[PDB]
C-alpha cells in the first residue's frame, strides 16, 4: 500500500470556527442537550441562552483542559506501568465588548 | 586516592578492596560520609566543682561505624553474586577485619555487624545490578591496631636473666602477654612507667612481681589485659591460687620504653619466654609522636 492510501488524510474534515458565538443562560435554565432541531435539522437554541454579543478577535476564544495525573509504578519495573487521569478541568475564556 | 587505601577481610578469608588503588575490582566500592570511623569515641566525667565541674577521667566507648558499599555490576547474575559474597563476609558472632593503609603503614580494626544490613533501593535490586548496602558495624576493641610485636628469649641454664626491649608508640596504653614455659621461678617487670593510677607511680617505677613456682608441664600464660585472667595455666591447675594477692597493675604506657628484666630460676631444663606488645592506635593513620 503506498503512503498516500495509508494516511487517507481528508482535508473536509477539517472544521474552521469562521463565525463563533457564546450563550449564556440562568442556572435554573433547562440545559441544551442538543443544537439541532428535531424537525428539520436546524440551528435551534433552547429558550433561555442570551448571546454575549461580540467580543474581541485577536484574542479569539481559548479552550484550556488541564490534566491532574498520577504514575503508578511497580516494584519489580523501572518506569510507571500506568497512569492514572484523576480528574479533567475545563475553562474557556475570551473578551467581551458590549456592555 | 592513592595516600588511603581501605580493605576488608570477610570472616571467609575474602578480600575487598573498597577505596584507594584497585578499588571496586571485587565489585564492592565505599560510599561516602562513614562515621566513628578515624577517632576513638572517648567521654570524659566529670563530677560539680567549686566553679561548675570539676574532670574526673575518662572513659572510651566502643565504635559504632555506619557506613555504605555500593554493589555493582553490568549484568543482574554477577550483581547477585556480588551482593551474596559481601553478605557472606560479614557476621555478628565473629569478626572480620578492616585495614587502612597510608604512608604510616596498615592499621586494622577487628568490626562485627552491629545490626541486619539495610541493602538495595526501594525497586527491586535487578533493575540496576548496582545497589547501596548500609553497614551498621562495631567495634569492640575501638582501638586501631597493628600486629603485634613478639619477642622470644629461651634459655638452657637454671639461672638466666634477659633484657626484653619495649616501647609504646601509639598513643594509648598497651597491656603486655607473656608466655612462659614450665617449670622454673620467673620473675617479670610491672614497671608502672610514672604511672598514679595506683598512687605509687615513682614507688612502682621497677616493679617486680614474682610468679608462683610452676611445676613440670604447667606452662603458663600471663596477660595483664584486663580482660583476661592474668595466670592461665595450659593444664588447668589453679596457679593464681599459689599468688598471694599480687598481679600485673600496669600497662605500657604511650611514650615510654625501657630493657624491661625477665629473670628465670630453678630451672633445671632452662626455659622459653615469649613477650607479645600490642600496638593500639586511636586513629587508622597518625604520624609518630614523642
Amino acid at each position: 500500500t503506498d503512503f498516500y492510501t495509508i494516511k487517507d488524510a481528508q482535508a473536509d474534515l477539517a472544521i474552521a470556527p469562521l463565525n463563533l458565538t457564546v450563550l449564556l443562560a440562568p442556572y435554573s435554565t433547562t440545559p441544551a442537550t442538543t443544537l439541532e432541531s428535531p424537525t428539520d435539522g436546524s440551528l435551534a437554541i433552547p429558550p433561555g441562552y442570551k448571546s454575549v454579543g461580540h467580543f474581541e478577535k485577536q484574542a479569539g476564544l481559548t479552550l484550556g483542559n488541564e490534566f491532574d495525573s498520577k504514575d503508578i509504578e511497580a516494584y519489580g519495573e523501572p518506569e510507571p506501568i500506568r497512569t492514572i487521569i484523576n480528574k479533567r478541568t475545563t475553562t474557556f475564556d475570551f473578551a467581551m465588548y458590549q456592555n | 586516592t592513592d595516600f588511603l587505601k581501605i580493605e576488608l577481610i570477610g570472616r571467609d578469608g575474602s578480600h575487598w578492596v573498597l577505596s584507594g588503588p584497585g578499588m571496586g575490582q571485587q565489585g564492592v566500592t565505599l560510599n561516602p560520609n562513614l562515621q566513628q570511623f578515624y577517632d576513638a569515641p572517648v567521654k570524659t566525667l566529670y563530677v560539680p566543682g567549686p566553679f561548675g565541674e570539676e574532670y574526673a577521667g575518662k572513659r572510651v566507648q566502643r565504635r559504632e561505624i555506619v557506613f555504605s558499599v555500593q554493589a555493582y555490576d553490568e549484568d543482574p547474575d554477577t550483581w547477585s553474586t556480588v551482593d551474596s559474597l559481601w553478605r557472606w563476609a560479614w557476621d555478628y558472632d565473629e569478626e572480620s577485619e578492616l585495614r587502612v593503609s597510608t604512608s604510616d603503614g596498615t592499621r586494622f580494626l577487628k568490626v562485627r555487624l552491629m545490626e541486619e544490613p539495610k541493602p538495595y533501593y526501594e525497586k527491586d535490586p535487578h533493575i540496576t545490578a548496582d545497589n547501596p548496602i548500609v553497614m551498621t558495624v562495631t567495634a569492640t576493641f575501638p582501638y586501631w591496631q597493628d600486629e603485634p610485636e613478639e619477642l622470644i628469649w629461651t634459655t638452657l641454664s637454671t639461672e638466666d636473666m634477659t633484657r626484653f626491649p619495649v616501647r609504646n608508640d601509639g598513643d594509648v596504653p598497651v597491656w603486655l602477654k607473656w608466655t612462659l614455659t614450665a617449670p622454673g621461678l620467673w620473675i617479670l617487670p610491672d614497671f608502672s612507667w610514672g604511672n598514679d593510677m595506683y598512687s605509687r607511680g615513682r614507688e612502682d617505677l621497677g616493679r617486680t612481681v614474682a610468679m608462683p613456682e610452676l611445676v613440670a608441664g604447667e606452662h603458663v600464660s600471663v596477660d595483664s589485659d584486663p580482660r583476661v585472667q592474668t595466670l592461665i595455666a595450659v593444664n588447668g591447675m589453679p596457679t593464681q591460687n599459689r599468688w598471694k594477692g599480687n598481679d600485673l597493675l600496669y600497662p605500657l604506657m604511650p611514650g615510654k620504653g625501657a630493657e624491661i628484666p625477665v629473670q628465670l630460676k630453678n630451672a633445671p631444663e632452662g626455659g622459653a619466654c615469649k613477650l607479645t606488645r600490642p600496638r593500639w592506635y586511636s586513629r587508622p593513620w597518625s604520624r609518630p609522636g614523642v
